[PDB]
């Protein structure tokens, strides 16, 4: 149990994810009740089954692929996955865009090199795009210039 | 940014319409246009149509009964 209560989460154990406390199972004792346990001894890995496809709900009509993955896996199992059981080829260019998520301000001029120089680049090369997965800021920018090309 | 474009149907005037009420952070939620989509349906105004396509305006959820039944009420 964390001594800092959250914000209507006090029932967290240091974690709080579904539960009273920081567990997906029964909160044993476990022969030891460690305080301040460590993530290298309390938390374990079991196998992932929240793998498939998403369609958002009127926003959009493709499909788009999502895989929850462990915090340390190596990069080879990840590769092997996305070109075979994802049909994706080998790439020519990998740009990482990066930036202000929650708090990020623009300028006109500043936003109409994102809506064509990136673009550019991105469809001549077959670049591939990787970024951060979240509805705020220069990832929205990215993606408002990724639909609007297509 | 529904007043705006209740505004921007009646100005006849697509790029004010592109300018600043399409340039910031647009709450989606789609369902907001198609009051505004069938206004621009009715007036005719047909450029107005394209430039709300652009913006996942999807026309197979957003044609209901009621919509059309409306619409049909509304011939020049």
């Amino acid at each position: 149990e964390s001594s800092k209560l959250s914000d209507a989460g006090k029932v967290v154990c240091q974690c709080g994810y579904t539960h009273e406390q920081h567990l997906e199972e029964a909160t044993k004792p476990h022969t030891f009740q460690g305080t301040q346990w460590d993530p290298k001894k309390h938390v374990q890995e079991m196998p992932t089954d929240a793998f498939g496809d998403i369609v958002f709900t009127g926003l959009s009509q493709k499909v788009k692929k999502y895989v929850r993955v462990s915090q340390d896996t190596p990069s080879s199992v990840i590769y092997h996955l996305m070109t075979q059981h994802w049909g994706l080829d080998v790439p020519n260019l990998l740009i990482s865009v990066t930036g202000g998520a929650k708090n990020f301000n623009m300028k006109p001029r500043l936003k109409s090199i994102f809506r064509r120089g990136l673009v550019k680049v991105a469809q001549t090369t077959g670049a591939w795009i990787i970024t951060g997965g979240s509805h705020t800021g220069v990832m929205k920018q990215v993606g408002e210039a990724v639909r609007d090309f297509s | 940014w529904d007043h705006q474009l209740k505004l921007a149907v009646a100005w006849n005037r697509v790029d004010i319409a592109r300018s600043e009420i399409f340039m910031d952070e647009w709450q989606w939620k789609p369902s907001d246009l198609h009051p505004t989509m069938t206004a621009a349906l009715i007036s005719n105004k047909p450029e107005f149509v394209k430039l709300f396509l652009e913006n996942g305006v999807q026309l197979k959820e957003f044609v209901t009964w009621d919509t059309l039944l409306y619409l049909y009420e509304n011939l020049d």
